[PDB]
């Protein structure tokens, strides 16, 4: 469902129709260059999402003071030092997920008990 | 350091050269890496023009054959002041700088920005090794421009009217195949051919 | 408030007064004692006109 | 309330100098991909450029504004989670001592 | 006089940029400077990735004279530095849009900026950084008739400044013969 | 004992007050109720301390709640709000690509592409930078020699007017299209429930005027009205004398 | 705020207006032809007492 | 040289504090985290000029202290020498 852009010119390849053979021509608008697609799929629209709840996970969280601290060992490298915090994506129906990064592994892992 | 390299430290330009010489920066704007003292139909004419309907300008090539073929006072005012060197730089670059090749195949339009061309200096070393010593002026970016035979401002106001749900996908396909707004190289092309 | 680290539900930390006035209140317990009552007063401040005008 | 004061506001043009000196990349060579990460420095609101190590400009200007050179009105505040830094020299504001 | 084209031989240079700490960049953009010498020296590695300057003492040691000079970019594209100094001297085609294009020069490519960083151990590095803190009735009547033989449309102001007489005496004259 | 910041008017004693205001200069966003065809919009207000007063407002609005999927821009003096790839063109940046590039940042994520797409549709009308700027905002005063706009009167709006901080003078439209493309962010962060609604209460987000700002708002004005009225009094002192 | 104000802010809004201009070469043809008259006035540092 | 600090209404949302400077410093009266970067000068300094003058105000009830702040300017007693 990406976006694929005219090399020739960067600007992003159209749906068009072989009228004879019936292959996917992605053809640039601007100038002349066309290329062929690989599946069948063009639009997309996902209706429900549900996902965002890892955001912003930046190399250096750690360096935060007001995160929190806690106990629970990295599943990686077992160190005893983590941080964690509330899902990121702030919606009216989200959970208590907690996720856990730890700074000697750098590694996220939760806490689901399904 | 041993000498591995060429340690040789700067020896500034001409004075007298630097008289009357100014010394901009070019800047292009595509992925692909662009010589056009190879790509271009040179000659090479760098000019300042006035870029209004540019679609309908000159090709060098076309102006060449084309030549071949015909041979109260209200006495009270205010002027609300502006830095000289302001003015004279909306003076100046009241026209950008236009290169093309002699077909008017490739065109790039130059503009001015105003960055840091302050900051920069330049250090070219020459043929013997001098290091030449350049306060850089001013830094231009250039960008191609009627590559692919631009659309023009009446019939895009009733494409982009709110008459059709969604305009035509290959709208500008069907006009070339109609022949209408060909590209200024294709304009030189029918120009050299008749 | 700027007092404790992020993402807590403890009802200290987000405003059960657990204290008594005997005792007194920590300075924390003391400002949201005061978010309460500021918004009984703007209550009081509102509906008096409101109600007035609807008596007349 | 009793130790709280009012900015004056201060020039931000030496912050701003300075700020390029240490290390930007000012916006008109910006590209996202070969940056993917970098931070955004913002002066009052104006952006001004990007910047990759964040932390050793952070950390320095702490030091600068406890060291008495910058007029200590001045508030820095980096938004790690979102790859922000923020410059404040207007006058108006309100701060209060630690 | 001379050709309309620009210079393209010296396409084929090397050509350095350096973003210039803003001092020294007004050391180095003076007329009184700007004479072939040499206030410094330049040092590469031979695995390159690391430059200081070895700055001459022609500085007089108000600025430092050990520079880090950090390489910003080692390869660099699609740029060219050019010059330009003053010249010796539907087919409707503007001719002449008054563009004046003088000589215009390619001096060559850049492939490295690089930016000049005074290394901070200098005593003149970092005290910079404070100092940035611290910053006649017959005769009028023929000559009359020759005046607007002259001219037919003559004016009164016209008439007074060919006269230079009393004026009650002029406009009585006047309406007396023709307006 | 008398420590006191007061005045003395006629003989009495006059004090001051610190107003506030919401902070200049600053982004916020909304959520403009259901019933308005507007749902989200974003605000830049703007000064320069303070010739005119520099109110400058700007917004960035969006549509529906689909189809509707549009973000036009308002500005003036355009009478009409502009789909912003004619902006982003207008400001000199031709290819899609890169005015995405400008807008979104991480090109792994997809979901503001798709809902940018319909605007780059709307863009598919105009493919050069004159030709975007041709586009009309009479709003005055009489044209003089142009055919429908000048392109140098609409490039005269975008330079001294159009956001009147980071820039003013004539060079800076890039710096100009990289904080429009992190104004577009930030609303369709909040637009696509990432980010959360702004908040108007905030105290960081509102300055204390005090005593110096207000008298240099009456100072400017009136040293303003006394520049008009020594400005008359030379012009037609055509006789004598210079007084 | 008060000691800001008359300290800087004053100059400032002073200097950044301080120009005030009619040069009058002719403001019409001739006049023969004129000469550039230029009545001008600006400020310069200000005073208080 | 580095002992107090400056802080705007928003640096807050960046720092954490401390209310006594033994809170969490070393490692039936009253009922009363390791990464401290400030600590608060008095706690009882985010009152006002007014209410400043209220005599154990953490002992009764916010309205009361709102009201005696009302009428505290009414009340008189000298006000200069002169
Ligand atoms: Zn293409
Ligand atoms: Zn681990």
């Amino acid at each position: 469902t990406t976006f694929r852009f005219c090399r020739d010119c960067n600007n992003m390849l159209y749906p068009r129709e072989d009228k004879e053979n019936n292959r996917l021509l992605f053809e640039c608008r601007t100038c002349s260059y066309v290329e062929e697609a690989g599946s069948p799929l063009v639009y997309r629209h996902e209706l429900i999402t549900n996902i965002g709840e890892t955001a912003g996970v930046v190399q250096d969280i750690g360096s935060d003071p007001t995160l929190p601290r806690s106990d629970r060992e990295c599943p990686k490298c077992h160190s005893r030092e983590n941080v964690f915090f509330q899902s990121q994506q702030r919606r009216k129906d989200t959970s208590m997920v907690l996720f856990f990064v730890c700074l000697s592994c750098s590694h996220i892992f939760t806490s689901d008990q399904k | 350091d041993p000498n591995e390299y060429n340690e040789f430290p700067l020896r500034a330009i001409p004075k007298e050269d630097l008289e009357n010489m100014r010394t901009h920066l070019l800047k292009f704007q595509s992925k692909k890496k662009i010589n056009p003292v190879t790509d271009f139909h040179l000659p090479v004419r760098l000019h300042r023009k006035d870029t209004r309907n540019l679609q309908f300008q000159l090709t060098r090539a076309e102006i060449v054959q084309r030549q071949k073929e015909i041979s109260l006072r209200r006495k009270t005012r205010q002027l609300k002041v502006l830095d000289e060197n302001a003015k004279k730089l909306r003076f100046e670059e009241f026209y950008p700088w236009v290169m093309e090749d002699f077909d008017g195949y490739n065109t790039w339009v130059g503009s001015y920005e105003a960055g840091n061309s302050d900051s920069y200096v330049l250090l070219s070393v020459e043929d013997d090794g001098s290091f030449t010593m350049i306060p850089a002026d001013k830094v231009y970016k250039f960008t191609a421009r009627n590559k692919y035979a631009t659309l023009t401002i009446d019939e895009a106001e009733k494409r982009m009217d709110k008459k059709s749900g969604e305009v035509p996908r290959w709208l500008m396909k069907h006009l070339d195949n109609i022949g209408t707004t060909t590209t200024r190289y294709d304009r030189t092309r029918r120009k050299l051919k008749a | 408030l700027p007092h404790f680290s992020k993402d807590d539900y403890s009802p200290e930390s987000k405003g059960f007064v657990e204290n008594s006035y005997l005792r007194g209140l920590t300075p924390q317990e003391f400002f949201f004692h005061a978010m309460g009552g500021r918004e009984g007063l703007i209550d009081t401040a509102v509906k008096t006109a409101e109600t007035g005008y609807i008596q007349r | 309330s009793l130790m709280s004061c009012i900015s004056v506001g201060t020039d931000p043009m030496p912050i701003i100098t300075f700020l390029s000196e240490w290390g930007m990349e000012p916006l008109e060579d910006y590209v996202p991909h070969q940056s993917p990460d970098a931070t955004r420095v913002f002066v009052n609101g104006v952006w001004h450029g990007v910047h990759r190590n964040p932390a050793r400009l952070m950390e320095t200007l702490r030091t600068l504004r406890r060291k008495g050179d910058i007029n200590p009105e001045v508030s820095m505040i980096r938004d790690i989670r979102e790859k922000e830094l923020k410059i404040f020299t207007d006058a108006g504001r309100v701060y209060r001592p630690l | 006089e001379e050709s309309l084209d620009l210079d393209l031989e010296r396409s084929n240079r090397q050509v350095w940029l350096v973003r210039l700490p803003m001092f020294l960049a007004e050391k180095w953009r003076d007329r009184n400077n700007l004479h072939g010498q040499e206030l410094g020296k330049i040092r590469i590695n031979k695995d390159g990735s690391k430059i200081t300057l070895l700055l001459n003492e022609n500085d007089n040691d108000s600025i430092p004279h050990e520079y880090d000079l950090e390489l910003t970019k080692k390869v660099v594209e699609n740029e060219y530095v050019f010059t330009e100094q003053n010249l010796k001297k539907r087919d409707r085609y503007i001719p002449y849009v008054k563009t004046i294009p003088k000589k215009t020069a390619i001096v060559g490519t850049v492939c490295h900026e690089c930016q000049v960083m005074p290394s901070m151990n200098d005593p003149n590095y970092h005290k910079i950084v404070e100092q940035r803190r611290n910053i006649p009735k017959k005769e009028i009547l023929d000559y009359l008739f020759k005046l607007f033989d002259e001219y037919d449309y003559w004016s009164l102001k016209g008439l007074k400044e060919r006269t230079r007489q009393p004026e009650a005496h002029l406009k009585e004259c006047l309406d007396k013969v023709a307006t | 004992f008398d420590m006191g910041g007061y005045f003395i008017i006629n003989g009495s004693e006059k004090v001051l007050i610190a107003q506030e205001r919401s902070a200049g200069n600053i982004v916020q966003v909304f959520k403009k109720a259901a019933p308005s065809p507007i749902s989200h919009v974003a605000e830049i207000r703007s000064a320069l301390e303070k010739g005119s007063r520099f109110i400058s407002t700007l917004q960035v609005k969006l549509y529906g709640r689909s189809s509707a999927r549009t973000i036009k821009a308002t500005l003036p003096y355009i009478k009409q709000d502009i789909p912003i790839v004619i902006i982003f063109r207008a400001l000199g940046i031709i290819p899609d690509g890169e005015i995405l590039e400008h807008i979104c940042y991480d090109v792994n994520d997809w979901q503001m592409l798709e809902m940018l797409k319909p605007c780059v549709e709307d863009g598919f009308v105009i493919q050069d930078r004159e030709t975007a700027l041709d586009f009309i905002g009479r709003r005055g005063t009489a044209l003089g020699i142009k055919k429908e706009k000048r392109i140098q009167y609409a490039k005269d709006i975008l330079q001294k007017e159009f956001l009147p901080h980071i820039t003013q003078l004539e060079g800076f439209e890039s710096r100009k299209a990289f904080f429009l493309g992190y104004m577009i962010n930030r609303l369709l962060l909040c637009a696509l429930d990432r980010k959360d609604q702004d908040d108007r209460d905030h105290f960081g987000k509102k300055r204390l005027d005090l005593a110096g700002p207000l008298l240099a708002q009456l100072f400017k004005t009136l040293f303003k009205k006394l520049t008009k009225d020594i400005f008359r009094y030379m012009q037609r002192t055509v006789e004598e004398a210079h007084d | 705020s008060f000691n800001q104000f008359v300290d800087y802010t004053l100059q400032d809004i002073i200097c950044e207006d301080s120009t005030l201009i009619l040069e009058q070469l002719a403001q019409h043809t001739t006049e023969s032809d004129n000469i550039s008259r230029k009545y001008e006035i600006s400020f310069g540092k200000i005073y208080v007492t | 040289e580095g002992l107090v600090e400056y802080i705007d209404a928003e640096e807050e949302e960046s720092i954490l504090i401390a209310m006594q400077p033994e809170d969490l410093e070393p490692a039936a009266k009253r009922i009363r985290a390791t990464t401290f970067t400030h600590c608060e000068i008095h706690p009882s300094m985010i009152l006002g000029v007014a209410a400043s003058i209220i005599p154990f105000p953490d002992h009764n009830q916010s309205p009361r202290n709102t009201y005696q702040s009302a009428m505290g300017k009414q009340a008189m007693g000298v006000f200069l020498t002169n």
